[PDB]
Parts: structure tokens; C-alpha cells; sequence
């Protein structure tokens, strides 16, 4: 069961990644209740797609948040630069 | 009881030998269609020459 | 399963034919023949008797099945005939010769047996009918074929001993579908939609394989590949291929899919099937199935064949002319072209053609469209256009399209909001 | 449908050794196990301990 375990190994790394992002953000993990296993049917693939969805959204949205913020800061500096240079 | 396990052994033995027949029916279905296709090709090859001759 | 167990009990539950002779249910010639037949046990002994006495052979079995009401006796006769045809299928010719001598088809001797109350009796008739009609040169036709198919469809619609009886029904259909004419007649039967219904009801894995083997037989013939499109096969079988674990089911679906893409009459029908497969996530499943390993390499060859044919379909779909045509037709419906990274990476500059005509369409669709799919997809396309052609940001601004995605990031549908958010974020990512 | 039932084995090597434990007994089993694990069917120091 190379693949099945390797998928679990990677899904655990994806869990750790999104969890580290959440813990850095200090967003509360709810930790409610206790749960059964996945079905034997291939539903782990839908779960894997959910892991990829969250990861890809974080990598994208984080990069965008940084880039957008950096642009806004540079343009704020440029607004002040233009207002002061308008004295000439 | 070991006898009830042995009923499952007999079932699993029959099941794999039935599965061999099911694969043999897949092989039969492939081979009979391909046999009719190859027979049809060989017939049509000479039949075309025969039609051109007449 | 049930019919084999009931047959083994019936083979033990023999009967004294002399009691039916004394009761006037059978002729002396029928009684003497069946009593000799119980004693002929070498293949040569059976051959000499059946070759010498073929008219009386058919007459005996036909009389003893037809006129007798006693189930255990008819069950035994049906068991002996099913065994006789299982030992050698060439014996079907004895019943056909007797039917021809009687100026009739063979079907009227056996079709009445499907009306009996006992499940084993009617399923043993279906088994013998399947052997008889599939191994015979005489064709089951019209009303006789319809009676057999309607009996099948009736038993199918019931869906455990009941399930094991239907496994015999599926086997009886599989044998019948050995004949090309009967397969094409079964495509004309709405019983294919019944099979799709039984699969959608998540029947046992045994029935999934036995039914899909029947679908795989239909999928072999180019003529049927064109006709059967109406039944939505690839969606149903793709759900089974994704959800079900069993290698048998997996193999026979991959074989059906290979038969569709190999055997279809048209490149367009192949593209219709391959597109439906890609839409039904089959390529993603095939890639996982390539990493899975098996005791039968035909599975892996079918995976490679399908992955290649779907790969060609992705290459066809990745044409900028198809992309252009879908935009001009407004068909922004997650056609796999939209998610083709290869297309966008290597072709995004092409949207500048005819004085930016495709971008004018994308922005006009973001202005005009109500459909959240068209909107989400047009936003996605604007996003990918910027992502792979950064000079395009100014072009979208010249078209005003930045404001449309900045409106649609607040659309009532999250799918629109998400793609509109991505698009405006790429438009705003740098100077 | 297959119940996957077992057969009891007879051609056996010496099995691993198990003991059930609870609050008042677990630590006592642990300090016994810490020197060594009893032979199969062997008298257990832990209850006397």
C-alpha cells in the first residue's frame, strides 16, 4: 500500500502546513468531539482535493496579501512624494 | 467452528475458479469478434478481386 | 450462489419417470429414453444415443418440461438439459432440428417456462434459453426476443437470494449478448437505461461487474458506439470507476472506455466520449490508477491507451480556435480548455488577435451575462490572461474590465466571487 | 458478505505476553516489566508486588 500510505504522509504534511498558518494567524482550532475513520470507498481523494484547495488558496491569497500591501505602501509613499514635489 | 471456515474456503476456491471462467468469457468475447473481423477482412480481400475479375 | 446450490440439491433430488408413465403424463418412448439417458454416462454413450435418437431426445425433454406441473421433476429435467448443453453446446442443434421437423422455431417450447411460479424453474429456463439462442444458428427475434428481454428487465427492476437470482439474470443476458444482433436489439431496448438505474442504486459489486461486462460487449461495436450515446454511460461508469475499489470492475470499465475511444465511428464521437471522460474527472482517476498496480497488465495498457487518447483530446481542446469558438458561442461552462495550464502558458498572447476581440468578448460577457458559470469562467480567463501575459493588464484596464471583476468579487455566487477575486488580484498585483 | 473468520493455530512459537491493568495495578505491572517481561503462562510478580 505504498500509494495509500504516501498519500496519508503528504496529507499529514498538508495538515501541518495549514495548521502552522492557522497557529501563526492565532485563528482558534475548534478541537470539538471525537470521530470515526474514512469509508473504504475512495472518498480520501475528495479529502485530498480539499487539502490541495486549502493549500493552494493559502499560497495564492498570502502572496496576493503581501503584494497588494507592498503596492499600497509604495503608492502611499508616492502620494506623499507627489504632494511634496508639487511645491516645485 | 473450523467446518464453517472450511465452507468459506470452498466458497473462495469456487469463486476464483468461477472468476477464471469469467476472464475466459472476456477472452472468448474478444477473440470471437476479432475472429469474425479477420475472417471478414480475408473474405473481402479475395471477394474484391473476384468482383473486379467478373 | 443460489442457482448452483439449488441445482446441486435438484441433481440429488432425482425422480422415478415410470410413475409419470403410469400417470399418463408422458409416452412410453419418453420414459424409456429419459431412463436410458440417466444411464448413458460416458461422452461416447451420450453421443451414440443423442446422434441416433435426436428427434425423440428433443421430444422427451420438451414433453417432460412442458406437460408436468410437479416442480422438482421439471427442475430436474431443466437441470439435466442445462448440464447437457454445459457438457457440450453443440447439442442445441438437436432441439433446433426437432423444431424444424415440427415446422416451428424452437422458442415456443421454452418461452412458456418463464411463466412458472418457482424462481429456480424460470431462471433455469433463462439459462437454457441463453445457451440455446446464443449457440444456435436460428435467431431469437421479434416477440420471442422481446419476451426474453422483458423477463430480464422485470427481474432487474426488482432490485439476498433475490439479488443472487438477478446475478443469474445478468449471466443469462451476458450469454445472450455474445450474439451481435441480440446486442444491437438490446441497444434498441430501454433495458440499458434500467442497467444505468441499477448501477445508480449502488447494487452489489458482483452485479456491477456483470452489468458493465454487458456494457463492454455493446461498446465493442462501432455502430452501437454511435447509437448508445443517449444512455449517459461514461458519467455512470466513471462514478463507479472512481467510487468502487474492485480490480474486476476497474478492468471492465477501462476496457469499455478503451472500446468506446477505439471503436467509435467518428473522431467527433471519440472526442464526445473523451470530453465526457475528462469532465467526469477520468484523467485524474487514470493517473491515480497508473500509480496503483495489478496482477493483469491489460489494466495498465488500457490506462495508458485512455491517458493518451484523453491527452489528444486535451491537445484538441487546447486549440485557440476551439477556445475562440467557445467564447463566440458563450459556452463558458468549465470546458477543460479553461484549466489547461499548457494553453494559457504557451498561447495567452493570442487573445490580442483581431484588435483584442477575445478580450472584448470576455469583458462583454462579464458586462452582459447573468450565468454565474459564464461569469466565473470569464473572470478565470481574465486572471490566466494576466498570469501568462502581464502586458495584458493595461489592455483589460483600457477595456474597463478591472471594474467588472471588482463588481463580481461581490456577486451572489461564491464561484463568481472567487474567480473574480483572483482576476482582480492579478490585475492589481504590480504596476 | 465474507465474515473473514479465523482458525486457532497449533504449531505455535511462544506468544507475546499480555496483562490487563488499571489505576491501582498499572504502575506495579510497569515496574515489573521494566526489569523483564514474564514468559508466557509464567507466574506474574505484579499482584504480589
Amino acid at each position: 500500500f505504498v500509494n495509500e500510505v504516501r498519500r496519508c504522509e503528504e496529507m499529514d504534511r498538508k495538515l501541518r502546513f495549514v495548521e502552522k498558518e492557522i497557529r501563526k494567524a492565532n485563528i482558534p482550532i475548534m478541537d470539538t468531539g471525537e470521530n470515526p475513520e474514512v469509508p473504504f470507498p475512495r472518498d480520501m481523494i475528495d479529502l485530498e482535493a480539499n487539502f490541495e484547495k486549502i493549500e493552494n488558496e493559502l499560497k495564492e491569497i498570502n502572496t496576493n496579501q503581501e503584494a497588494l500591501k507592498r503596492n499600497f505602501l509604495e503608492l502611499t509613499e508616492l502620494k506623499f512624494i507627489l504632494r511634496k514635489t508639487q511645491q516645485f | 467452528s473450523d467446518a464453517d471456515v472450511q465452507k468459506q474456503i470452498k466458497h473462495m476456491m469456487a469463486f476464483i475458479e468461477q472468476e477464471a471462467n469469467e476472464k475466459a468469457e472476456e477472452i472468448d468475447a474478444k477473440a470471437e469478434e476479432e475472429f469474425n473481423i479477420e475472417k471478414g477482412r480475408l473474405v473481402q480481400t479475395q471477394r474484391l478481386k473476384i468482383m473486379e475479375y467478373y | 450462489n443460489i442457482i448452483a446450490a439449488k441445482a446441486a440439491e435438484v441433481r440429488a433430488n432425482k425422480v422415478n419417470w415410470q410413475s409419470y408413465l403410469q400417470g399418463q403424463m408422458i409416452s412410453a418412448e419418453d420414459c424409456e429414453f429419459i431412463q436410458r439417458f440417466e444411464m448413458k454416462r460416458c461422452s461416447e454413450e451420450k453421443q451414440e444415443m443423442l446422434q441416433t435418437e435426436g428427434s425423440q431426445c428433443a421430444k422427451t425433454f420438451i414433453n417432460l418440461m412442458t406437460h408436468i406441473s410437479k416442480e422438482q421433476t421439471v427442475q430436474y429435467i431443466l437441470t439435466m438439459v442445462d448440464d447437457m448443453l454445459q457438457e457440450n453446446h453443440q447439442r442445441v442443434s438437436i432441439f433446433f432440428d426437432y423444431a424444424k421437423r415440427s415446422k416451428s422455431t424452437a422458442w415456443p417450447y421454452f418461452l412458456p417456462m418463464l411463466n412458472r411460479q418457482d424462481p429456480f424453474t424460470v431462471h433455469m429456463a433463462a439459462r437454457i434459453i441463453a445457451k440455446l439462442a446464443a449457440w444456435g444458428k436460428e435467431l431469437m427475434e421479434g416477440s420471442d426476443l422481446n419476451y426474453y428481454f422483458n423477463w430480464i428487465k422485470t427481474q432487474l427492476s426488482s432490485q439476498s437470494d433475490s439479488s443472487q437470482y438477478v446475478q443469474c439474470v445478468a449471466g443469462c443476458l451476458q450469454l445472450m449478448l455474445r450474439v451481435n444482433e441480440y446486442r444491437f436489439a438490446w441497444v434498441e431496448a430501454d433495458g440499458v437505461n434500467c442497467i444505468m438505474g441499477v448501477l445508480s442504486n449502488k447494487c452489489g459489486f458482483q452485479l456491477q461487474y456483470q452489468m458493465i461486462f454487458s456494457i463492454w460487449l455493446l461498446a465493442f461495436s462501432p455502430q452501437m458506439c454511435e447509437h448508445l450515446r443517449r444512455y449517459n454511460i461514461i458519467p455512470v461508469l466513471s462514478d463507479i470507476l472512481q467510487e468502487s475499489v474492485k480490480e474486476k470492475v476497474t478492468r471492465i470499465i477501462l476496457a469499455a472506455f478503451r472500446n468506446f475511444l477505439e471503436k467509435s465511428t467518428e473522431r467527433e464521437t471519440r472526442q464526445e466520449y473523451a470530453l465526457a471522460m475528462i469532465q467526469c474527472k477520468v484523467l485524474k482517476q487514470l493517473e491515480n490508477l497508473e500509480q496503483q498496480k495489478y496482477d493483469d497488465e491489460d489494466i495498465s495498457e488500457d490506462i495508458k491507451f485512455l491517458l493518451e487518447k484523453l491527452g489528444e483530446s486535451v491537445q484538441d481542446l487546447s486549440s485557440f480556435d476551439e477556445y475562440s469558438s467557445e467564447l463566440k458561442s458563450g459556452r463558458l461552462e468549465w470546458s477543460p480548455v479553461h484549466k489547461s495550464e499548457k494553453f494559457w502558458r504557451e498561447n495567452a498572447v493570442r487573445l490580442n488577435e483581431k484588435n483584442y476581440e477575445l478580450l472584448k468578448i470576455l469583458t462583454k460577457l462579464l458586462e452582459v451575462s447573468d450565468d454565474p458559470q459564464v461569469l466565473a469562467v470569464a473572470a478565470h480567463d481574465v486572471g490566466e490572461y494576466v498570469r501568462h501575459y502581464p502586458r495584458g493588464k493595461r489592455v483589460i484596464e483600457q477595456l474597463g474590465g478591472k471594474q467588472l471583476v471588482m463588481n463580481h468579487m461581490h456577486h451572489e455566487d461564491q464561484q463568481v466571487r472567487y474567480n473574480a477575486l483572483l482576476a482582480v488580484q492579478k490585475l492589481m498585483v504590480h504596476n | 458478505t465474507v465474515p473473514s473468520i479465523l482458525n486457532r493455530m497449533q504449531t505455535n512459537q511462544t506468544p507475546p505476553t499480555y496483562n490487563k491493568t488499571n489505576k491501582f495495578t498499572h504502575g506495579f505491572q510497569n515496574i515489573v516489566d521494566a526489569y523483564g517481561i514474564g514468559t508466557y503462562r509464567e507466574i506474574n510478580p505484579a499482584p504480589y508486588t
